[PDB]
């Protein structure tokens, strides 16, 4: 379990603040020459409701 | 080489443009740097900076 608060399967949505970022970047490089915050805690609560995670728990039991 | 240097200054956008904005964070030798990595490592440099005449 605490592997994921490690980080070691990619997120929504830091992948989603990573490309707004780098899409400002290159307006403002044009230029030169909205989308939620990630949580902490959460985190792990937001990962044990999808259903990839319930299909495989249901299979052990 | 003025006009070369020149006609690389009127791109439209694409994702080779892109690149060369990365890289410039136009003078040839930031266009020879990209071509090097697009085509390989193992080719020499196309283009060498004030020596465009032979």
């Amino acid at each position: 379990f605490p592997l994921i608060y490690t980080g070691f399967l990619t997120f929504r949505r830091d992948e989603d603040i990573q490309r707004q970022a780098e899409r400002t970047e290159q307006q403002k490089l044009a230029m030169e020459s909205e989308l939620k915050p990630l949580n902490c805690s959460s985190r792990l609560m937001s990962f044990l409701k999808s259903p990839q995670v319930k299909f495989y728990w249901n299979i052990a039991s | 080489e003025e006009t070369l240097c020149e006609l690389y200054s009127h791109l439209p956008s694409c994702f080779f443009l892109r690149k060369l904005a990365k890289r410039v964070q136009v003078c040839l030798s930031h266009v020879s740097e990209e071509v090097r990595h697009l085509l390989g490592s193992f080719t020499q440099p196309l283009y060498i900076a004030s020596r465009y005449k032979p």
